[PDB]
């Protein structure tokens, strides 16, 4: 509980940033490797 | 009264299994009537481990769940490798192929007569995982306020397989079911998968912890409501195997997967805009639920320690289970990415099962040594020892059929034996241990910003 001081520390907060930034930068470009998969597939011949 | 009671064990047992389950039980039976007669056994099997779980749960009276069970009447070195099986095998594995189902079933509307390819399904998968994990982690207010809008659509899925059905039952296109119990051969070694798959579609009975506090009048609500949820849930999943029927042919349905759309697809007109996206829905509720009960799991595994207490940790303020979901999503990940809808449901169901069997076979144990307990519902002999033993011989025969998938869950859960090291040892030595360990658990504690509860 009070035990968290040096959360609130300049630098730490940086660790958190960058870490939070990677794994929403590996979620963004899986996401569009998706994306792109499924457009660059092929597009169901009409019946 | 007790429809409360009704209503939660209903809206915590249907889930997603049973858009999983009929194709697995039609692969692995190859008959229709045989395949009803599964269902309606693993019903039956279902309501008796319910009443079981029910026994055990008001003749022990100590928080914890599935913990507790096992740990009381067995010892420490069984609960401490069903912790280990639950964390490593069970969790990550059913969370995985109710993923990708979601997936399956998020990406049909776009692939309308077509084959999604493979990786597609797996990228929009971990997708729905990431997301959903970030929610939970995100608020557990707002991770409640849409859960009773998913039930209600869990509520709505199961009403638009049921209602065609229903009309095309009355109209009697029924013309699979001359001969019901003819077909493949489909020998007796694929059983255990047909029972495995069986149960799936039951997936929520277990857990769902009922303090005997809450209700009006116990040792009747319990029993009698448990008991009417199982059978109309039951009947519920009859009738949809059969509306299943009536349009699907058995072929049709053995080539072929997502069997919801392709009945979708050969009953309905507009399609997409209504049974995709209402059973992808309904498999995103699942995904919820899960996350906030295996860190509920981890509270009552610190009391005995066996487990780090960082595994039942939470956030300073905006109170999420945050350092419970960065341990079981990237092993989510690995099972996803490294497995199939086939072998990780085998996967996790050889364990799972194994351990449910063995806890309801301490009834057996427990009734027989020291029979004083002021239990308030005495379940009579023949349910529990009859759950107990079916499951456990199903179970180890299911080690000959498809034994390279559940050798792995098997080789885990005999690696919790030698892991009882972590738990007692002469000299832990920091040089490589301890030390090292105080160096990560405080790194992880305070990168990920928790401190406990009220301890
Ligand atoms: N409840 C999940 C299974 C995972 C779990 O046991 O929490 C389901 O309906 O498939």
């Amino acid at each position: 509980e009070e035990l968290l001081k040096v959360a609130g520390s300049p630098g730490w907060v940086r660790t958190r940033w960058a870490l939070l930034l990677l794994f929403w930068l590996g979620w963004l470009g899986m996401l569009a490797g998706a994306v792109v998969i499924i457009v660059r597939a092929p597009r169901c011949r009409e019946l | 009264t007790l429809l409360r009671g009704v209503s939660i064990i209903i809206g915590t047992i249907i889930g997603a299994g049973i858009f999983i389950s009929p194709k697995g039980v039609l692969q692995n039976t190859g008959s229709v009537g045989m395949s009803l007669t599964i269902w309606t056994v693993c019903g039956v099997l279902s309501l008796f481990g319910a009443l079981s779980y029910a026994e055990l749960g008001t003749t022990i009276k100590k928080s914890g769940g599935h913990y507790t069970y096992i740990l009381e009447v067995f010892g420490p070195l069984p609960a401490f490798v069903r912790v280990w099986v639950e964390l490593l095998i069970i969790r990550p594995a059913a969370t995985a192929v109710i993923s990708l189902a979601f997936g399956r079933y998020i990406l049909e509307p776009f692939f309308i007569q077509c084959e999604i390819p493979e990786l597609a399904i797996k990228l929009i998968t971990a997708v729905g995982i990431t997301v959903v994990m970030v929610l939970n982690s995100m608020s557990v207010s707002w991770s409640a306020r849409i859960q009773i809008f998913l039930t209600f659509c869990k509520l709505t899925a199961i009403l638009i397989i049921i209602v065609p059905g229903v009309m095309q039952l009355i109209k009697g296109q029924t013309q699979n079911f001359k001969d019901a119990f003819s077909g493949r051969d489909s020998s007796i070694t694929r059983l255990p998968l047909a029972f495995y798959y069986g149960m799936y579609a039951y997936a929520g009975w277990f857990y769902l912890n009922f303090v005997t506090e809450e209700v009006e009048n116990p040792e009747k609500t319990i029993p009698l409501a448990i008991c009417i949820s199982m059978a109309i849930v039951t009947i519920g999943y009859v009738l949809t195997n059969v509306a299943y029927f009536t349009t699907i042919n058995a072929e049709e349905l053995l080539l072929s997967n997502a069997v919801a759309v392709t009945f979708s697809e050969r009953l309905l007109g507009n399609f997409s805009l209504a049974v995709p996206i209402f059973v992808a829905l309904s498999c995103f509720g699942s995904m919820n639920g899960g996350v906030f009960a295996v860190s509920r799991l981890f509270y009552v595994a610190s009391r005995e320690g066996h487990l780090p207490e960082i595994l039942s940790m939470i956030h300073v303020r905006k109170h999420t289970p945050l350092p419970a979901v960065i341990v079981l999503h990237p092993l989510t990940m690995i099972m996803l990415f490294s497995g199939d809808l086939d072998s990780l449901l085998n996967f996790l169901s050889f364990a799972r099962w194994l351990f449910i069997g063995l806890a309801v076979a301490g009834l057996i144990y427990l009734r027989y040594k020291c029979p004083d307990m002021h239990r308030p519902f005495k379940v009579p002999l023949f349910i529990p020892a009859l759950f107990s033993f079916t499951c456990l011989f199903m179970v180890a025969l299911s080690l000959y059929s498809d034994p390279f998938s559940t050798g792995i869950g098997f080789v885990i859960t005999l690696t919790g034996v030698p892991a009882y090291y972590l738990f007692i040892i002469w000299d832990k030595k920091p040089r490589w241990f301890r030390i090292m360990s105080e160096k990560i658990t405080r790194t992880l504690q305070i990168i990920l910003e928790v401190v406990p509860e009220e301890d």
